[PDB]
């Protein structure tokens, strides 16, 4: 009751094509905790996607890191899809490189 | 200074079964333990290599205490639903954070314990560790009751005693990482938005701890307009990242300097295109 | 090292 999530979508390391990296989606400033976060490669949900242990800031709002290994390329489009009760429709943030 | 901090979230699941319960411990900005009601072990689990050094007696104990915390939150969700006079149909959240800070000397500096229902302050332990700050009249009842039960005394004993004794133990055992600063690896990027203007971006990567300051200067004077500053973000490997940008007229990029303050820098850095 | 006691709002 009731805070919309901020979303950052980014790589763990400076991105080079053909060089294995980590795709991160950081979500913060939200409440309640129940939230749906998917990582996307050209629109399709990614399968082996781990996340952090739920924690929160001094204002009580929650944050979570969602992450997957990936290999950058010139062509492939990566993105974070987030759904939360504060949202009319899922918010899609594209990985900007940078950022 | 240093800190040990525990974070607890309980979320009622009215449709079926008991509430979701997640607990994470931190030393400064390093998570070192976890418990999650939905996970398989039903054990406190290590999340930093320096805590795996503890024997089974430690893991049984932390697991016992974390389960006891869990039950207390389950119970408190009941109390609170009645107090706020809400139906059994809705999902509700309880959050708890407590912890101690030691100072430069490794001696007790500060203790804290705060509690929230549905993301709002409910009750919190005051600085002096002897009294409570009730946010509303439901919490007032709790305040009066906990005062009569001397809940503070047990909590003060922990925060200024045990909490700091274990934080020191952790700091020594994890000195290789917890007492090492990773200074930011810094660089700049140019983003030609049009023919007339450009965006300079100043990057801090792979640093620890999370505390960092990034500020922009034009001709040696702090500038804030036409800047943006993202929230500090975890890299995923224990380090953090942050950037700051400024929009500038094209050809004027050299007037602007980015300044970076961080614990692991002997003197603040400066960068320029 | 967690607090050894977690007293509820109502005992
Ligand atoms: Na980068």
């Amino acid at each position: 009751i009731q805070r919309t999530p901020k979303i950052q979508v980014y790589s763990r390391h400076p991105a080079e094509n053909g060089k294995s990296n980590f795709l991160n989606c950081y979500v913060s400033g939200f409440h309640p905790s129940d939230i749906e976060v998917d990582l996307l490669k050209n629109g399709e949900r990614i399968e082996k996607v781990e996340h952090s242990d739920l924690s929160f800031s001094k204002d009580w709002s929650f944050y979570l890191l969602y992450y997957t290994e990936f290999t950058p390329t010139e062509k492939d489009e990566y993105a974070c899809r987030v759904n939360h009760v504060t949202l009319s429709q899922p918010k899609i943030v594209k990985w900007d490189r940078d950022m | 200074s240093h800190s040990m901090r525990y974070f607890f979230t309980s979320v009622s699941r009215p449709g079926r079964g008991e509430p979701r319960f997640i607990a994470v411990g931190y030393v400064d900005d390093t998570q070192f333990v976890r418990f999650d009601s939905d996970a398989a072990s039903q054990r406190m689990e290590p999340r930093a290599p320096w805590i795996e050094q503890e024997g089974p007696e430690y893991w049984d104990g932390e697991t016992r205490k974390v389960k006891a915390h869990s039950q207390t939150h389950r119970v408190d969700l009941g109390t609170l639903r009645g107090y706020y006079n809400q139906s059994e149909a809705g999902s509700h959240t309880v959050q708890r954070m407590y912890g101690c800070d030691v100072g430069s000397d490794w001696r007790f500096l500060r203790g804290y314990h705060q509690y929230a229902y549905d993301g709002k302050d409910y009750i919190a332990l005051k600085e002096d560790l002897r009294s409570w700050t009730a946010a509303d009249m439901a919490a007032q009842t709790t305040k009066h009751k906990w005062e009569a039960a001397h809940v503070a005394e047990q909590l003060r004993a922990y925060l200024e005693g045990t909490c700091v004794e274990w934080l020191r133990r952790y700091l020594e055992n994890g000195k290789e990482t917890l007492q090492r600063t990773d200074a930011p690896k810094t660089h700049m990027t140019h983003h030609a938005v049009s023919d007339h203007e450009a965006t300079l971006r100043c990057w801090a990567l792979s640093f620890y701890p999370a505390e960092i300051t990034l500020t922009w200067q034009r001709d040696g004077e702090d500038q804030t307009q036409d800047t943006e500053l993202v929230e500090t973000r975890p890299a995923g490997d224990g380090t953090f990242q942050k950037w700051a940008a400024v929009v500038v007229p094209s050809g004027q990029e050299q007037r602007y300097t980015c300044h970076v303050q961080h614990e692991g820098l002997p003197k603040p850095l400066t960068l320029r295109w | 090292y967690l607090s050894p006691i977690a007293s509820p709002l109502l005992d």
